[PDB]
RNA sequence: AAGAACCUUACCUGGUCUUGACAUCCACGGAAGUUUUCAGAGAUGAGAAUGUGCCUUCGGGAACCGUGAGACAGGUGCUGC
RNA sequence: CCGGCCGGGAACUCAAAGGAGACUGCCAGUGAUAAACUGGAGGAAGGUGGGGAUGACGUCAAGUCAUCAUGGCCCUUACGACCAGGGCUACACACGUGCUACAAUGGCGCAUACAAAGAGAAGCGACCUCGCGAGAGCAAGCGGACCUCAUAAAGUGCGUCGUAGUCCGGAUUGGAGUCUGCAACUCGACUCCAUGAAGUCGGAAUCGCUAGUAAUCGUGGAUCAGAAUGCCACGGUGAAUAC
């Protein structure tokens, strides 16, 4: 039972990552549960934009971290190895749970 | 922002990791619940006779670029002005202007 | 206080980021500081060599630095050899080993960092500022651009009272979020002080 | 406001015995965002009211509300700049609301053991024309009668 | 069988299953009286069943998350409206003329920057 | 109805009437009435005299009104005759626990005439 | 206040100084920059000149001073009156 | 100032250092580094041991640190008119 | 063992990607054959649906040379640098902005219900034991829709106080502590016991608010070793009035 838990900031980028993972795994012998959209984490920073006074002048930024779960059940060794040989993109962070 | 202060913070970090490896060991004698009274009093004094820098309550977490004490954020490790500059320039990944 | 940064909002809407990676709460400040160090180290050595921007990716515990330069043969030098020297500092100053690519700039009179470098270079050569602005504006509009606005602020001739002065030709719609506008500022340090050049270039709508 | 003639909101009809007037009275009575405690005060006022009248609670509320009710009021207006007090006729949806407001603001005084007993006193004293609500009404009617020259 | 309605109101989410039966109402393994005790949802969950006189011939199974008491009450009412809309398309025409069909959205306003609680400015003083 | 220092009220409950003594508050009166076994609800007027004496000795266990006033005045005088910092703050009529002295402290500094 | 399980606080240099003054047996003052040190019972009867920021004020350790810090008997801010 | 017990800290009293706490250069050496003591409020001042590594022109070269001169370094010092 | 607890289900809440929708699109009336307005239908939504981001040319020679950068002056055994202690926390007074109150729409005690958003690795720290409590001990889980912070509070039901400076208020002060931290005197937060001040709705004046708003109730985060009544966010209940 291998679960591929992968995070990214850009959601159009993380669609592509889980797409290549589900395609390569579902190619040769795996009954995966597919992409699971675990909730996006919105992290908000309020910063002051003046170098001095004017406390009321402020900017609110956010980092949105998108989670995607892929659940391989009935695994195969060439599926997990040909999954490992992919180096999809910079911007996605993968964690394979054995 | 006074290069001597950046030198002071980098002096404190260098003492901090080393005598923090020593300090977490020697600080456990004072307050476990039941070590002794002799070694409690001994550990108090030997904890005192370390340099004051190498206590991690003495660092300020200054900014990396300007070295500014106030307005710090721990996520980026910068001050607020340099976070705004790097966010507008696009240097920080995934940081959009939030509106909701 | 006016005028939010154009790239800073089209980061979300249109323009791509300059950094493309992911980090947890631990690795974020270290990655960000290493990226700042490699940008400020490449900045001078290719600020003689007409650079515009570098894009840092962090794939698989390594750093990947794309350099968008207007003179690629000056960056690569003889046989690409100078780029290897860049690798043997960046793979040092990033920690992780380096892979440095050079992306070309097709028309260097449409990339705003290069135009700000041009006007600041001319202003440090003590030319008249209006000659530099009108030459850059006419060059961009005659090479084909939907709009350009240059703006210089500072003492601007050698002058006790400092003023701003700008030129637009074409349309520069800053409120249109679906518009493609690239903007950069640079600083010209002359003997009277600092003169700041902000240039906006509108290329079309996305 | 300045421009619009914006339409009024709709309040919920009453749970116990349906009336928009009773719901408006509860809404005028409640302070600090507490609808339930004011509803309980109104109900334990109107349950100890219909026994001291014999006429039941909605009708005792209606003609106890009638004796404190304005038909003209005083506004301030300018013609030349002297800025004096003029009489003007009132709206019916304004006059019932001004009645409820006068009853509750007179019932905040005459302190008794609880607010429900205070409403039980002041609804009855207004039903028999000697409360402070009808005294405020008689003040308004006297003041708008004394200035009757301005039409 | 089962006719489903969903009702959201003020961050409350209710899901209602209406069926032919008794007058008994079940809500999170509880009755109506032991879940809501005050004026609201002893009345407002009765209102779409009070417009068309069918309180006795149908029974409900309601499960609800989110919000508070009156928000959950309006969520259940808006869900019972959809659940009774699953009965007959003439019912929505008969109860469109009294409310109950609109989602009644009106979420809380986010706290604005510089202000105190999204409208209240903090105490301007000239000198 | 007569606990050696003072008199207690008779129409209050026994907890609240016990709190009239200098030296007991809510918790100490609760503990005293829990030891003596009187319910907290009943008034003083329903109590009887043997039960008032079995209240009296438990109030006599603690330090109460007279020697408590002696103890407090002796400690504050000990501070003021010590020469410590809290002694000087007790002297000049200023806040002792490090409070704001610039703006507030209108309890310790007295009502504001000037 | 400190915790009770930690014990009372004194500097090591002040403890060495007061034990040197006990084995020496003299009653000559000693000037200290250790305001954060709790007064110990062996220090009773010898004047200690505690630093207050400018000068060293000499305080005489009595029996009643045996709980407090040394700096509590050395005022730092001077104030006489606004008139 | 999105947070003054020390730090922060720019302020004051006292004790100290000068190519300097932060950089580059030049000459001479010493592995760096670790433990521990005494004096001192501490900065510092004095030691006593331990280790001696990498490529090798291997009298050397990279980090490290000490000493000496001069360019210099440093200034939260002034003018946001 | 009735606990989504387990098989299982892919309906529903939800999660996130992708679309549809709202455009004066339709109808009537009035207007210059117009733009538009007024009303109505359907529609979850009605006319920029609500909110945010978005700040034109310029004004104040507005603010910052103490975030940074910088032209010019000034200092160089000193205005540079290191350290300990102090101070930034003082206190006859004046103002600005907030918090808590003056109570019965309330205080206290008991029982019970309903949230959203967020943080967590030299960190969040279950269960159990000890302590009146702050907390201590031992200690699983968790880089998290899993685990923890973390029992939401107003509300509700019963009792009690019966309008007193009072069972209101909780300042001040004494004693005893806990925890972080080399170190809590100057000068931390909290706990428990005792104390129980002013204050009974506030002068001339003056502020905010047009609907899920004002008001009221709690929660969370950043900075942070420790230290919010501030700031930034989040939900519960929830008005009145506009001629």
């Amino acid at each position: 039972r291998i679960r591929i838990r992968l995070k990214a900031f850009d959601h159009r980028l993380i669609d592509q990552a889980t797409a290549e993972i589900v395609e390569t795994a579902k190619r040769t012998g795996a009954q995966v549960r597919g992409p699971i959209p675990l909730p996006t984490r919105k992290e908000r920073f309020t910063v002051l934009i003046s170098p001095h006074v004017n406390k009321d002048a402020r900017d609110q930024y956010e980092i949105r971290t998108h989670l995607r779960l892929v659940d391989i059940v009935e695994p195969t060794e060439k599926t997990v190895d040909a999954l490992m040989r992919l180096d999809l993109a910079a911007g996605v962070d993968v964690q394979i749970s054995l | 922002a006074k290069q001597s202060m950046k030198a002071r913070e980098v002096k404190r970090v260098a003492l901090a990791d080393k005598y923090f490896a020593k300090r977490a060991e020697l600080k456990a004698i004072i307050s476990d619940v039941n070590a002794s009274d002799e070694d409690r009093w001994n550990a108090v004094l030997k904890l005192q006779t370390l340099p004051r820098d190498s206590s991690p309550s003495r660092q300020r977490n200054r900014c990396r670029q300007t070295g500014r004490p106030h307005g710090f954020l721990r996520k980026f490790g910068l001050s607020r002005i340099k976070v705004r500059e790097a966010a507008m320039r696009g240097e920080i990944p995934g940081l959009k202007k939030a509106s909701w | 206080g006016q005028k939010v940064h154009p790239n800073g909002i089209r980061l979300g809407i249109v323009k791509p980021w300059n950094s493309t990676w992911f980090a947890n709460t631990k690795e974020f400040a270290d990655n960000l500081d290493s990226d700042f160090k490699v940008r400020q180290y490449l900045t001078k050595e290719l600020a003689k060599a007409s650079v515009s921007r570098i894009v840092i990716e962090r794939p698989a515990k390594s750093i990947r630095v794309t350099i968008h330069t207007a003179r690629p043969g000056i960056v690569i030098g003889k046989k690409g050899e100078d780029v290897e020297k860049l690798r043997k500092v960046v793979a040092d100053i990033a920690g992780v080993p380096a892979q440095i690519n050079i992306a070309e700039v097709r028309k260097p009179e449409l990339d705003a960092k290069l135009v700000a470098d041009s006007i600041t270079s001319q202003l440090e050569r003590r030319v008249m500022f209006r000659r530099a602005m009108k030459r850059a504006v006419q060059n961009a509009m005659r090479l084909g651009a939907k709009g350009i606005k240059v703006e210089v602020s500072g003492r601007l001739g050698g002058a006790e009272i400092a003023r701003t002065e700008w030129y637009r030709e074409g349309r520069v719609p800053l409120h249109t979020l679906r518009a493609d506008i690239d903007y950069n500022t640079s600083e010209a340090h002359t003997t009277y002080g600092v003169i700041g050049v902000k240039v906006w270039i509108f290329k079309g709508e996305i | 406001p300045r421009r619009r003639v914006i339409g009024q909101r709709k309040i919920l009809p009453d749970p116990k015995f349906g009336s928009e007037l009773l719901a408006k009275f509860v809404n005028i009575l409640m302070v600090d965002g507490k609808k339930s405690t004011a509803e309980s005060i109104v109900y334990s006022a109107l349950e100890t009211l219909a026994q001291r009248s014999g006429k039941s609670e909605l009708e005792a509320f209606e003609v106890a509300l009638e004796n404190v009710r304005p038909t003209v009021e005083v506004k301030s207006r300018r013609v030349g700049g002297s800025t004096y007090q003029v009489p003007v006729e009132v709206r019916p949806v304004r006059r019932n609301a001004l009645a409820m407001r006068w009853i509750v603001e007179a019932a905040r005084k005459r302190g008794d053991k609880s607010m429900a007993l205070r409403l039980a006193n002041e609804l009855s004293d207004a039903a028999e024309n000697k409360g402070t609500a009808v005294k405020k009404r008689e003040d308004v009617h006297r003041m708008a009668e004394a200035n009757k020259a301005f039409a | 069988n089962q006719y489903y309605g969903t009702g959201r109101r003020k961050s409350s989410a209710a899901r209602v299953f209406i069926k032919p039966g008794n007058g008994k109402i079940v809500i999170n393994q509880r009755s109506l009286e032991q879940y809501f005790g005050r004026e609201t949802a002893r009345m407002v969950v009765r209102q779409p069943l009070e417009l068309v006189d069918m309180v006795e011939k149908l029974d409900l199974y309601i499960t609800v998350k989110g919000g508070g008491i009156s928000g959950q009450a309006g969520a259940i009412r808006h869900g019972i409206t959809r659940a009774l809309m699953e009965y007959d398309e003439s019912l929505r025409s008969e109860l469109r003329k009294a409310g109950f069909v609109t989602r009644d959205a009106r979420q809380v306003e986010r706290k604005k920057v510089g202000l105190r609680k999204a409208r209240r400015r903090p105490q301007f003083s000239k000198r | 109805a007569r606990i050696a220092g003072i008199n207690i009220p008779d129409h209050k409950h026994a907890v609240i009437a016990l709190t009239s003594i200098y030296g007991v508050g809510k918790t100490r009166s609760k503990a005293i009435l829990a030891a003596a076994g009187i319910a907290e609800d009943v008034k003083i007027s329903e109590l009887s005299e043997g039960q008032i004496d079995t209240l009296r000795d438990e109030v006599a266990k603690f330090v109460v009104e007279g020697d408590l006033r002696r103890e407090i005045s002796m400690s504050i005088k000990r501070l003021m005759d010590l020469g410590c910092y809290r002694g000087l703050r007790h002297r000049r009529g200023l806040p002792v626990r490090g409070q704001r002295t610039k703006t507030n402290a209108r309890t310790r500094k007295g009502p504001r005439k000037p | 206040p400190r915790s009770l399980k930690k014990g009372p606080f004194i500097d090591l240099h002040l403890l060495k100084k007061v034990e040197k003054a006990v084995e020496s047996g003299d009653k000559k003052p000693l000037r200290t920059w250790s305001r954060r040190s709790t007064i110990f019972p062996n220090m009773i009867g010898l004047t200690i000149a505690v630093h207050n920021g400018r000068q060293h004020v000499p305080v005489f350790v009595t029996d009643e001073m045996v709980g407090h810090k040394l700096g509590e008997f050395a005022p730092t801010r001077t104030y006489r009156g606004h008139a």
